[PDB]
């Protein structure tokens, strides 16, 4: 039945601007 | 059997139970002409053809007819085997089929147009024949009449035919009754008939 | 075939002989449940056994109220969520869980009657 | 809608289909007035201005 | 006696599930009465003439049967549970139909407990 | 009841529902603590009832085909109450265990016994009764009438089931019933009684149990039924029991 | 329980206290109970009681009903009740619907008794395939106990779990 | 206090009406008594209005199908059977239909008496192939539902199509609450409103005579 | 709906018959609530 | 306040399949100049699971085993019936078409068959696209002459395989299902641009099939479906499924892909028909000058393998533009610009050769087609097909402008 066979880059790297 | 296979445009094709029943059909505007000099029949669904069984003297020249068949409902409950399989089936089984002359070959359309009941043929599919219809006349006129006033009464398994006036028409109800009072007397009796004391009792 | 466009609409041209009071039955329907029933079968329809649909149903009921701990045990069923939910995801409409309320209780404090 | 200065026509054709108040005449389309007898194009113009006015 | 007779029953099948979808085996057994048909799986292709009327683990249905009794068709190889290359377990071709679901029994289905219900019950 | 209900009675739900109750009125606010939850329960609080019957709605029970599942509902009295084709309560707790309950154990998903595939919950004894009575048509032949004879007409079913309502005909008095749809009346396979064939061209066809009325002028094919409104009556059942749930679903 | 004017009546429109299913007669096989009910509603209306000694057929035959079918007679005579014996069906009268008032169809037996007031589950679920459910409804005591009886014996019953992953071998603790 | 309300209305048709009812608050016992009675009332006290007669003019020769006329003298008596009216006559009164020739005959040409009025025009009565004038005398009644060649319509007079009630209990410890529903199904003759309306009139003048006194 | 109109008698083994169908042609969600609705009529008739 | 504010297909279409237990669910019929079609009558929201879009019931179809023996579902020739011994004939491998063909005309002549109401609503043999009814001239316009003898072949097939089987001597039942060639011409045309072949389990027994499917032989093919065929074998019915996820806009229509990765030729082979935007069609270069194949595809932001290209201008004409240039690639060794552009030159002189081999352009077929008045619906496919492949040489060459003005 129901018991048949077991049931961070590109942060801190931005342009400065 | 023939050796050939008909032009089955150039018939009437009539498809009973057990055969088809071919008539030769002259050209007409209304389809309803009907050449009985050659006629053939066949199993169903088939083209090998052969002679039918006549038993009555047939038209030799040509008529115009009305034709009506004859038969049951067979209505089953056929096992449902696939899915929304239907719950019932509903054909319809022809055993016979009357052909009725047009009084004076006259057309549907005609404004005098009646239906001839003296002159009726019948193709029964057991036997594969085709032959006239018995008929019975009860209207009083004789062969002069008003055919707008005969009604054509069919009974035992199209067998017997009887014209009867149309104010002699009986209810259907009475038709019904008639038939389950016949069956239900016999049956009863036939019941009744074992009580030792049935030859010294009364119907009521 | 091309003709300008003008072009011959397809009908059925040939005859297809195939072609009021439940109001009562309809509303006791919706009432007893009967309705997850139907979708209970219909979700069946497309499960090739019976067994991993009811573990997969409990599986996702699970995830439920772990997710949301809260929101069910009372009006709101978790696996009663997850039978709307998937036939829902076939692109019908069912009630949340399938909750229904009686709309003419007469206040707090009544229960209706059976 | 018995407020509103509509022709008695236009009146009876509001009164047959049940249309009472202003909100009930509001919540109708313009097809949906087309569908009542005896109500056609030409009537929601001077309809129309009758409710543009108000 | 019924109830004696249940438990001996159900315990000499109770391992009985249905664990493969099919043990591959070639043998089959022949028929030549429609209640014992319908729901099995043919183990081998019917022909009426050159026509293949039904193919091999094709399961027989209430419409088959009866084309095999309108026609000459003189011997019937099916699966039963006497041709599964097993008695620790059943397959579902082997078994066939499911008659509580109308569909090939499933995966999983403790049969052997099933059956043995379905005998003791009726003592 | 339905199939697939039950009705229980407060005092076994209460027991047997106390730890959905308790965190009802916990996950509500109305008790601060399990303690207190249990007070409410004891002095029988009307609070309590109210969240009996939430906690109740869509938890199924197994009650001991010896063993079923079906959705309880709160009834009045002190006992259970069983429909009538069909002792131990199990509630399942786990998801799983629900699940199950639900989807493998209601009284709907298991119509057919495994011995043979015969339904199980055919109607017996007074459900049997009233549908052989309700299907016994009219009375035939020499019961029927006194001497050997050497009825209304309805336009459609609600008319004659109408006029059944009002006293005007009986539950198997014979009627004509005007019919629209394919010629679907189980009856014996048989030829017509007799057939009234008119000379403009109308024929009618009396069969046993139907009327059949053609014409070789027109195509037109009309039908009318000899039956009983009861046998309306058990055809109308089943048919607006098929509409019905179609439309509720 | 019914209210009274939801129960049948009779023609005297008294409504009845009790209904009895019919069908457990035929069945049962015991038709005293319809002679017992038919001269009780009798001698309630003669103002009678009746001591009857069983076999009283020894006398002639079809004594019971004698006794009962004159009994109800005399009851209709005296009261002015002819609903109490019908001629056409005796015994049975036409009762109504205390819900509509409308008769029911058939005559229906009425009558005054005498009436007391007294003082494999694992394999259906196995059957199902409902494991979860069959766990829940077993719990482990019942084998931890078992091992111990078991030791008792000299015998030990170790449980052992091989994994399928790195086919490492684990004693669960029994 | 005890009120009455509309809870559903819906109209399917011209000639389906559906309408739901609730009364409430009602003491014990006392819904099944209402029920039962406004529903007795709406099946069978409410006077309808029906064809009851028809008479073929023009001597069409008493025969069971006329010429140029598609559907026989039975099947248009059916059709009359099936039109929906409404009216407030007092006796009875004629109608007629005069139709010149081919096309649809309906209930729109149905010429009525004077306060009798048609509910859907569309409702089919005869088609004429042939140009011949068809003339039939109608005859038309108002009637309970327990209540020369021309022949008899068997009408049966039920402007209320159905009705079925409902109780539901309701209680908060000792105090106890019954809501009654009532459904009604009409023809479109009446709205299931005016009906329950008309079935309490009616009810209550079948209980006044009881109040009656004499004078002396 | 295509269900045939029985017009003789509806017996016991008749009712079996006609369920058996209804389950294979419309499945048991719907003959479960025909059977309630079929087991209520028999009820009000008998 | 609310008072202040492609034609449909015949509504007897829809109902026959309907009365039948065919449900369609958001999507419409509707039929234009160039056919049927179905399209989403509203807006069709995302879900989580593929949506049912339309069942159709296994009864309605005519379906025939791809693999001998040849056996129907539903079974519907009887015992003993002569067009068994007509479909038996036929070759295994190539004679598939033949076989359904033979099936569909009997299915015709059947009075309680649904074909024979829903064989109305078939093209019929002016309005069929199958290059099967193409007349000698109408080949003439496909400027392909492999195709040409691809197709006279199949007309020579189904052509002998009429003189063998519907000679004199035969049944009449077997008459008056092929009364000429053209009816079973046009029926094997049916048979080729409208069969759905799919592994389907019927029972217990899982078999290839070839299948005639009413409503959902409606569906437009697109190499971009938005939707998919699928069996349901429990009840015997086919989904129609939208995919899971996408969102479907009202009036949008609906379609599968008929064959995936397959070139133009091989639809105008099966289907009578051409795509501009077809993924997998492919032209002769002769690999002297190659570019960078990463480029091309981080350029047109085609992603995935190759055998799964997709695009995140760019449609179906670039990947398949990717598929079929030169391509080299040296893992991450980057091109030289100056070497790509000798290489994109190159490239499209070769274009260009190709496009001067075709007397007419592109826009030249676009505007005969517009200016068609009397035109068999085959010799507008044959135009159709010719400019879909100028429009992909010009796609190319466009391609690779663009590719070589962003690779700096
Ligand atoms: N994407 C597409 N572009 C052009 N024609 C197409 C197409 N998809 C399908 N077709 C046409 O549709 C046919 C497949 S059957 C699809 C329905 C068809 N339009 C009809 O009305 O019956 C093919 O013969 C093809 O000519
Ligand atoms: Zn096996």
């Amino acid at each position: 039945g129901t018991g048949f066979n077991k049931g961070d880059i590109l942060f801190y790297h931005r342009e400065f601007c | 059997v023939v050796d050939y296979r008909i032009n089955e445009d150039e018939f009437h094709k009539i498809s009973l139970l057990d055969c088809d029943f071919f008539i030769r059909k002259p050209p007409d505007p209304d389809n309803d002409v009907y050449d009985f000099r050659e006629m053939y029949v066949t199993p169903p669904d088939t083209d090998i053809y052969s002679v039918p069984r006549v038993l009555a003297p047939m038209p030799q020249k040509y008529i115009r007819c009305a034709m009506s068949d004859y038969g049951c409902y067979d209505v089953t409950e056929p096992p449902i085997d696939a899915p929304r399989d239907p719950l019932y089936k509903s054909e319809r089984e022809i055993s016979k089929v009357f052909l009725t002359k047009h009084y004076r070959n006259r057309r549907l359309n005609d404004p005098e147009f009646v239906l001839d009941f003296e002159e009726i043929y019948v193709i029964d599919s057991k036997t594969k024949s085709i032959t006239r219809a018995r008929v019975l006349v009860t209207v009083p006129g004789g062969r002069k009449r008003d055919r707008k006033d005969d009604l054509l009464v069919i009974r035992d398994n199209g067998n017997s035919f009887k014209i009867i006036h149309v104010g002699e028409r009986d209810d259907p109800t009475t038709v019904i009754e008639r038939e389950e009072w016949t069956k239900t007397r016999e049956d009863m009796e036939k019941h009744l008939r074992k009580l030792r004391d049935f030859s010294v009792s009364n119907w009521f | 075939g091309i003709q300008r466009r003008i072009w011959r609409r397809r009908t059925l041209t040939k005859k297809d002989d195939m072609l009021p009071f439940v109001e009562e039955q309809v509303r006791k329907i919706k009432e007893v449940g009967k309705v997850m029933t139907m979708d209970i079968e219909r979700l069946l329809l497309s499960e090739d056994n019976r067994f991993e649909f009811v573990n997969s149903v409990a599986a996702e009921a699970t995830e439920y109220v772990e997710k949301n701990r809260d929101e069910y045990g009372g009006t709101k069923k978790a696996i009663f969520h997850v039978l709307s939910n998937r036939v829902n995801d076939l692109g019908f409409d069912r009630p949340e869980a399938y909750a229904e309320s009686d709309p003419y209780k007469p206040g707090p404090g009544y229960l209706k009657e059976y | 809608i018995d407020q509103l200065e509509l022709p008695p026509r236009i009146y009876n054709c509001l009164k047959k289909s049940n249309i009472h108040t202003l909100l009930d005449l509001l919540n109708n389309s313009q097809e949906d007035l087309i569908k009542m007898e005896h109500f056609h194009i030409e009537d929601v113009k001077k309809l129309l201005d009758i409710l543009e006015k108000k | 006696d019924a109830g004696y007779l249940t438990r001996r029953l159900v315990e000499v099948v109770q391992h009985i599930v249905v664990r493969r979808t099919d043990c591959g085996t070639i043998r089959g057994i022949s028929v030549s009465f429609i209640q014992t048909l319908i729901g099995r799986v043919l183990a081998d292709d019917i022909y009426i003439g050159s026509r293949c009327v039904a193919f091999r683990n094709q399961d027989l249905g209430i419409g088959l049967v009866n084309r095999f009794i309108t026609f000459g068709t003189q011997s019937i190889s099916i699966r039963t549970p006497f041709t599964c290359r097993s008695t620790s377990w059943i397959c579902r071709l082997c078994y066939g139909r499911s008659p509580t679901h109308g569909d090939l029994v499933e995966l999983g289905e403790a049969v052997g407990i099933i059956a043995g219900q379905s005998i003791g019950e009726p003592g | 009841l339905s199939l697939h209900r039950c009705g229980l009675p407060r005092e076994i739900a209460i027991e047997l529902f106390q730890t959905f109750v308790i965190r009802g009125l916990i996950r509500q606010h109305l008790a601060s603590n399990i303690g207190v939850a249990k007070s409410q329960i004891r002095e029988k609080k009307p609070i309590v009832w109210e969240i009996l019957q939430e906690v109740m709605q869509g938890h199924p029970v197994l009650l001991n085909l010896g063993i079923q599942s079906f959705q309880p509902i709160l009834v009045e009295g002190r006992t259970i109450c069983l429909h009538p084709l069909v002792m131990a309560v199990h509630v399942p707790l786990s998801l799983e265990a629900q699940a199950e309950a639900r989807l493998l154990m209601f009284s709907h998903m298991n119509l057919l016994s495994p011995a043979i595939g015969d339904p199980i919950s055919v109607p017996t004894q007074d459900m049997l009764i009233g549908l052989y009575v309700l299907t016994s048509g009219t009375r035939r032949g020499i019961c029927a009438n006194r001497y050997n004879p050497c009825e209304p007409f309805f336009c459609n079913s609600y008319d004659a089931i109408g006029a059944y309502r009002q006293k005007r005909i009986n539950l198997d008095s014979p009627l004509w019933l005007r019919w629209q749809l394919d010629q679907r009346v189980i009856a014996s396979k048989e030829v017509p009684i007799e057939v009234h064939y008119e000379s403009f061209g109308n024929y009618h066809e009396i069969y046993a149990h139907y009327l059949i009325v053609r014409s070789v002028k027109k195509e037109t094919l009309y039908i009318y039924i000899r039956t009983t409104v009861g046998h309306i009556s058990f055809y109308r059942e089943i048919e607006e029991a098929i509409q019905g749930f179609s439309q509720a679903c | 329980i019914l209210p009274r004017q939801d129960m049948p009546y009779l023609q005297d429109g008294r409504p009845v206290d009790m209904v009895f299913n019919p069908l457990g007669v035929p069945s049962r096989m015991n038709v005293g109970q319809i002679f017992e009910c038919s001269l009780g509603l009798a001698g309630s209306l003669l103002d009678r009681h009746y001591r009857i000694a069983p076999f009283d057929e020894r006398y002639e035959q079809e004594a019971s009903r004698k006794l009962v079918f004159s009994e109800l007679y005399e009851a209709s005579k005296q009261t002015a009740n002819p609903w109490v014996f019908e001629p056409e069906y005796p015994g049975k009268s036409r009762i109504f619907d205390g819900r509509t008032g409308d008769p029911f169809e058939q005559p229906v037996i009425i009558g005054k008794p005498y009436i007391l007031k007294l003082i494999m589950e694992v394999w259906a679920l196995e059957g199902f395939g409902v494991a979860h459910i069959l766990q829940e409804m077993l719990t482990p005591e019942s084998f931890r106990l078992l091992v111990r009886e078991l030791r008792s014996l000299a015998l030990e019953l170790n449980h052992f779990l091989v994994s399928e992953k790195n086919f490492q071998i684990n004693r669960k603790e029994v | 206090t005890l009120q009455w309300k509309c809870v559903e209305s819906r109209r399917d048709s011209k000639r389906l009406y559906y309408g739901r009812f609730i009364l409430s608050p009602l003491m014990k016992g006392q819904a099944d008594t209402i029920g039962i009675a406004m529903r007795r009332a709406l099946l069978g006290e409410i006077e309808g209005t029906c064809i009851t007669r028809a008479k073929f003019e023009n001597i069409p020769h008493d025969y069971s199908n006329i010429v140029g006329i598609q559907e026989s003298v039975h099947e248009i008596l059916m059709n009359l059977n099936e039109i929906v009216l409404k009216s407030n006559l007092y006796g009875t009164r004629n109608a007629l239909i005069c139709v010149q020739g081919p096309g649809y005959i309906t209930a729109r040409d149905i010429i009525l008496p004077p306060s009798v009025e048609i509910v859907d025009n569309t409702q089919h009565i005869a088609t004429l192939t042939e140009p011949i004038n068809l003339c039939i005398g109608l005859k038309i009644e108002r009637n309970r539902g327990y209540s020369d060649r021309s022949y008899p319509i068997d009408a049966v007079f039920m402007p209320v199509q159905n009705a079925n009630h409902s109780i539901h209990s309701y209680g908060n410890g000792n105090e106890k609450q019954e809501i009654l529903f009532i459904e009604i199904w009409t023809n479109g003759s009446l709205t299931p409103k005016e009906a329950l309306h008309e079935a309490s009139r009616n009810l209550i003048n079948l209980f006044i005579p009881f109040l009656h006194v004499e004078e002396e | 709906a295509n269900l045939v109109f029985h017009n003789k008698v509806i017996d016991g083994t008749a009712i079996k018959r006609l369920i058996s169908r209804l389950i294979d042609h419309f499945g048991m969600a719907y003959t479960s609530h025909i059977l309630d609705q079929v087991k209520t009529l028999g009820f009000q008739q008998a | 306040f609310p008072l202040f504010q492609l034609e449909s297909a015949d509504p007897d279409f829809y109902k026959i399949g309907y009365v039948r237990r065919v449900r369609a669910y958001g999507v419409e019929f509707k039929e234009g100049p160039d056919g049927f079609g179905i399209y989403a009558s509203k807006d069709i929201e995302p879900r989580r699971r593929a949506r049912v879009i339309m069942e159709i019931p296994h009864e309605l179809m005519i379906t025939i085993r791809q693999k001998h023996p040849w056996m129907f579902f539903p079974d519907i020739v009887p015992i003993g019936h002569p067009i068994f011994d007509i479909i038996n004939s036929t070759d295994p491998e190539r004679d598939w078409d033949l076989r359904l063909a033979c099936l569909l005309l009997f299915s015709f002549d059947r009075e309680d068959h649904f074909w024979r109401l829903y064989g109305d609503f078939l093209p019929a043999a002016d309005e069929c696209s199958s290059l099967l009814l193409a007349t000698e001239e109408d080949l003439a316009e496909l400027q392909d002459p492999q195709l040409v003898s691809t197709i006279r072949q199949q007309q020579k097939r189904v052509l002998e395989f009429w003189e063998k089987n519907w000679h004199s001597g035969v049944p009449l039942k077997i008459k008056r299902l092929a009364e000429d060639a053209e009816r079973f011409i046009w029926a094997v045309s049916i048979a080729q641009t409208r069969c759905i072949s799919m592994k389907t389990r019927i029972g217990a027994l899982v078999q290839d099939l070839n299948m005639m499917i009413p409503y959902a032989d409606m569906l437009n093919h697109s190499f971009e479906p938005n939707c998919f065929l699928h069996w349901r074998p429990k009840d015997r019915i086919l989904e129609v499924m939208s995919n899971a996820g996408q969102a479907i806009k009202k009036g949008e229509e609906m379609t599968i892909n008929y064959m995936p990765g397959q070139k133009n030729n091989m639809l105008m082979e099966r289907y009578g028909f051409s795509t501009p935007v077809n993924p997998w069609d492919a032209i002769p270069f002769s690999g002297d000058s190659r570019i960078h194949l990463n480029s091309f595809l981080s350029v047109f932001n085609i992603f995935g393998l190759p055998e799964e290209y997709y695009h995140d201008f760019v449609d179906g004409a670039v990947i398949a533009a990717a598929r079929t240039l030169p391509t080299w690639s040296d893992i991450d060794l980057p091109p030289i610009p100056s070497a790509e552009r000798k290489a994109v030159k190159e490239l499209q002189d070769e274009c260009r050769k190709m496009l001067a081999e075709y007397p007419t352009t592109s826009e030249q077929d676009q505007k005969l087609l517009d200016s068609l008045s009397e035109a068999r619906t085959t010799f507008a496919t044959a135009v159709k097909y010719r400019m879909h492949r100028k429009m992909f040489i010009g796609k190319i060459i466009k391609a690779l402008d663009i590719y070589q003005e962003r690779l700096l």
